[PDB]
RNA sequence: CCUCCGCAUAAGCCUGCGUCAGAUACUGACAAUUAACAGCCCAAUAUCUACAAUCAACCAACAAGUCAUUAUUACCCUCACUGUCAACCCAACACAGGCAUGCUCAUAAGGAAAGGUUAAAAAAAGUAAAAGGAACUCGGCAAAUCUUACCCCGCCUGUUUACCAAAAACAUCACCUCUAGCAUCACCAGUAUUAGAGGCACCGCCUUCCUUAAAUAGGGAUGGCUCCACGAGGGUUCAGCUGUCUCUUACUUUUAACCAGUGAAAUUGACCUGCCCGUGAGAGGCGGGCAUAACACAGCAAGACGAGAGACCCUAUGGAGCUUUAAUUUAUUAAUGCAAACAACCUGCAUUAAAAAUUUCGGUUGGGGCGACCUCGGAGCAGAACCCAACCUCCGAGCAGUACAUGCUAAGACUUCACCAGUCAAAGCGAACCUUUGAUCCA
RNA sequence: GCUAAACCUAGCCCCAAACCCCACCUUACUACCAGACAACCUUAGCCAAACCAUUUACCCAAAUAAAGUAUAGGCGAUAGAAAUUGAAAUGGCGCAAUAGAUAUAGUACCGCAAGGGAAAGACAAGCAUAAUAUAGCAAGGACUAACCCCUAUACCUUCUGCAAUGAAUUAACUAGAAAUAACUUUGCAAGGAGAGCCAAAGCUAAGACCCCCGAAACCAGACGAGCUACCUAAGAACAGCUAAAAGAGCACACCCGUCUAUGUAGCAAAAUAGUGGGAAGAUUUAUAGGUAGAGGCGACAAACCUACCGAGCCUGGUGAUAGCUGGUUGUCCAAGAUAGAAUCUUAGUUCAACUUUAAAUUUGCCCACAGAACCCAAAUCCCCUU
């Protein structure tokens, strides 16, 4: 197929860009992922994930000021529009974010605990031990990876050495070196779990649409059977 | 179920 | 029903060579003593009629150019005169259509 | 029903059986060329 | 007198009812659609752009809705080219079908249901119907009317077997279970309130009588439950309504029949093609009787094992599909392990899986289940050479005991009706001094 | 006397020899701007093995011979060398328009496509002249005489045998291809043969003998998503009333297809009329694009993927295979019959038995006695005669 990803744009922008459907299909044409298709048309807005990014000839610590908190289509929580020196950038909102609020960005660890203001991004080495934290790094300057769906908070677990122990949405304990960025808080749009879709219209608004024939294996879906052993062989079907 | 047959036009076009 | 045998020509012959097929030859076919020409008796004579009907249609035609557009029928009677005949006492008050050619034997 | 699964259009039948599509393969230029061998007066579509 | 028709655009088609001349909207020749409509574009590099729409003003939201421009640098010429017709396209057809959009909502546009006749049957559609009003029928199907009530199933709106099934089936919100801690081609420019897969079913809670006169019909005395609403779902019912029926009739149109024109198809061994009884297991044709001038036309559907298709059963060391604890593999992926190259990556060799791939379906017993049997020997079972009652009945053998010449050789014979195989055996040599199965290949 | 009937070269087959202006890859046949993607990678399977699973000949670079030998091989079906040896050089006991090329042409036409692919040019049948006469396989025996009389259960094939199969009819076309031995007739003869091979009368040569059509399939490589299924991009449509931001109600357009009737070679290879469901949505729909066959797609009906999808279509392997069905064409004569065993075998085959031909030789069949068991019938066997 002559399908060329939509992602191709090279310079950040607030401006939404116009995201092409998949419909679950591969670039080769084929459905890769079943129960994908239509939906309201939507237009991606790009999230800068890396709170700690200085401006250009810029460096340090630096606040900014969110313009306004916004609902996202393409995804779960609600995004923030917040503007710092002379630029504007996309940031997930934290639970109470609202317009008009200040929000800081820091890369000092300071050999004190630096009190955790909701909304604001320090290095997870800096935050108090128990704080609730979202959009977590993996490694240092990676880009926020987890903790980034609406509602979601992880827990900073520990803080020994310069690795910092947190605790997954799943419950799963991540290692990551103390100087990864965090935002306290959790985030945004917490009644996600509770919204009602009501009727089957609104999924296929959504874009998920129903979808047969998940598996292209032969014989279709097929769970895992215990295959018995030879001594075993006896006793798997014994007649009343 | 078996498609109809159709011969071809040159038999019922022919004329003087 | 699909026939269970072919027909044969012998039996094809007999029915279709019946004097019930056969055409009936006419007998009330006589001679126009007018014009000796030929008609069946309770018919009118083709060529005759033809003659008829060619006059009509010429004398519609001098009634159409007098009238000159639909719905134009008059409300009074019409005279057919012919080359050199004038409209009699009776003729008086009756729409005149004047025909170029000669008074026809067989028109009075 | 049936029978009208034909429903022309030249934007499709150029970019399905025409000559650049036939070239734009191995196994067309293949087509092409049997076309070419058995003398047909029309090689694509 | 008739039409959701017409006119345009799109798409499609490609000169396909313009003129003339020859033929019976055909052939040939001649002509024609004129750009303003439409198509065919942009000089780039950067950098810009959060703020829907819905009369966009209030109100109302969620499903969150392309609108891409500006600064600098280049730039000077100017209206080319192409579509433009038609009664049209896709359906083999001048096909009652398919066919996007803008306008006209009955036309200012576009058309003609009747070739002529007659007024049979049967057939189709329609209209009307005394009295009755479901008595019809599987069923109130259809028609005419307009209502009532309740069960079963599914929560609902939706989806499906294009062309016999629209459903109780599929989906679905809701819920549950399982899997996954993550970036530059799906999932996803997402990140556990996420994503993928499976199940389940919205939700919510608790843990003999009646009906009719007659009633095989109907209704009522983690699961268990709860039917709000909805349904061309499946049952039942009141009332009404009716040609469904008692029980059919009349008329109109189509069809029909006759005249004229044009003119198929399945089918067909040949036919000079009767009835009764018999035969055969079923007769127009055979036997015995009977009948019997010859042909049209219109009906009918008893026969012509009517025609054309199809169903049921059986078979084939015929296919194909499916499932597996059928057999054979693991080439390929995925894991490991060992070597190889110095962790990644990769090669080779193994092992385990996943996914697959290839292939098969013995015989006898109305079929199937559960069986039993399949070779050999002995007896029934064949009275008197042999052979045979297969199928079948009973019994026992895959040997045991003995000897270790119970060796080697060799005339002549028998034989399980073929062959294979299996038996007996004189003479001779040598020691001593017999009573139950299986080939070839391969090891 | 109509329809017809006939014709002979247009060409073709097999050999030999010889080695054979302009436009056009974009939507091809389109005068005129930023390239870069640029190719290489065991065939498989049908089939044979009477299944099938290892296996099962296939442009080779001198014919013959070695030799179907050595070898290989579920050592079986079958496959199969080499050393060595060393062949020379413009025609038709071909077709003559259903033949020979498919060919007048890869045209017309058919298909979306890949593909498929024609026809034809120079008193047969059917009818008419001239319908028919009781009764009957349509005739035969006849007869003065057509009929009347008497006799007479169509053909082919498949069944044990009549039922069943096929056949409108004419013309043309349409189906027994070969080795191991034998036999016969020549030649020469302990040798034959124009190297090789055979030979204890053989060797050399000739003559005689082994059909046609048909699956469902399998695999490879193409072609297909202008239908349909789903999706992508960017569009469009949805009156009126009721209601009020609704997968809301009634109901147009539009989409569908509940029920009935008509239609059933139809208007239609799924339509018409009425009725009915939805009709601001999980709606309908135009345009362009995408996913491709063991694959796609599927609100799962094994549904749909160009009218025939439990697995598309085309071409090729392919003249697949068929123990099954059907067919298998001059005349005449002669001989000619039921039968055991084994078999993944009982719809087949192989051996036996029977059968046919040729040949050699001498007994063969029938049978009178005599003879064939104890346990406790009819007949049969055997063979001097005849
Ligand atoms: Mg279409
Ligand atoms: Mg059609
Ligand atoms: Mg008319
Ligand atoms: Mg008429
Ligand atoms: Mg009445
Ligand atoms: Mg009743
Ligand atoms: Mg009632
Ligand atoms: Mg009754
Ligand atoms: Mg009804
Ligand atoms: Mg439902
Ligand atoms: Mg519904
Ligand atoms: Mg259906
Ligand atoms: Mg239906
Ligand atoms: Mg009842
Ligand atoms: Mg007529
Ligand atoms: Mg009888
Ligand atoms: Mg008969
Ligand atoms: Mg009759
Ligand atoms: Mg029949
Ligand atoms: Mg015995
Ligand atoms: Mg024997
Ligand atoms: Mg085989
Ligand atoms: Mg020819
Ligand atoms: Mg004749
Ligand atoms: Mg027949
Ligand atoms: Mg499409
Ligand atoms: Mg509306
Ligand atoms: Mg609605
Ligand atoms: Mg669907
Ligand atoms: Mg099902
Ligand atoms: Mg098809
Ligand atoms: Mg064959
Ligand atoms: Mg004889
Ligand atoms: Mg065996
Ligand atoms: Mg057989
Ligand atoms: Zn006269």
């Amino acid at each position: 197929a002559n399908f060329v990803s939509w992602k191709s744009r090279t310079k950040y922008t607030i401006t939404p860009v116009k995201m092409r459907k998949s419909g679950g299909r591969d670039h080769t044409g084929r459905i890769r992922v079943h129960g994908i298709g239509g939906g309201h048309k939507q237009r991606y807005r790009m999230i800068d994930f890396l709170r700690f990014r200085p401006e250009e000839t810029k460096s340090g610590p630096f606040e900014e000021k969110v313009i306004q908190v916004r609902y996202d289509p393409c995804r779960s929580a609600d995004i923030a529009l917040v503007a710092g020196g002379s630029r504007k950038r996309w940031i997930i909102a934290t639970e109470n974010m609202q317009a008009g609020d200040t929000i800081l960005n820091s890369n000092h660890i300071g050999r004190m605990a630096v009190a955790a203001r909701e909304g604001d991004a320090h290095p997870l080495g800096a935050l108090p031990v128990g704080t609730l934290i979202n959009n977590v790094e993996s490694e240092p300057g990676r880009g926020a990876q987890y903790i980034r769906a609406a509602g979601t908070c992880g827990v900073l677990l520990r803080k020994v050495n310069g690795t910092a122990i947190i605790q997954l949405p799943s419950k799963r304990q991540m290692q990551v070196l103390e100087t990864c960025v965090a935002t306290v808080g959790r985030v945004s749009n917490v009644d996600h779990n509770k919204r009602v879709i009501g009727k089957a219209g609104r999924n296929r608004w959504l874009g998920k649409r129903p979808n047969s024939g998940r598996w292209h294996r032969k014989g279709g879906w097929a769970g895992r059977k215990i295959r018995p052993l030879p001594p075993m062989k006896s006793y798997v079907k014994l007649p009343s | 179920f078996t498609p109809p047959i159709y011969q071809p036009k040159f038999k019922t076009e022919k004329e003087f | 029903a699909a026939p269970k045998n072919r027909r044969t020509i012998e039996v094809n012959r007999c029915r279709r060579r019946n004097p019930q097929k056969l055409i009936k030859v006419k007998n009330n076919i006589d001679v126009c003593p007018e014009c000796g020409h030929l008609k069946q008796k309770h018919v009118l004579c083709a060529y005759c009629y033809e003659k008829v009907c060619k006059e009509t249609a010429e004398i519609r035609r001098q009634i159409g150019k007098q009238e000159g557009g639909p719905f134009k029928a008059p409300t009074i009677e019409t005279v057919v005169l012919y080359t050199g005949e004038t409209p009699s006492e009776q003729d008086q008050g009756k729409r005149i259509i004047e025909r170029d050619r000669k008074r026809p034997s067989w028109f009075t | 029903a049936r029978g009208n699964e034909y429903q022309p259009s030249n934007i499709k039948r150029k970019n399905k059986h025409g000559w650049v599509r036939r070239l734009s393969t191995p196994a067309g230029v293949q087509v092409i060329l049997r076309r070419m061998l058995k003398g047909r007066k029309s090689l694509s579509h």
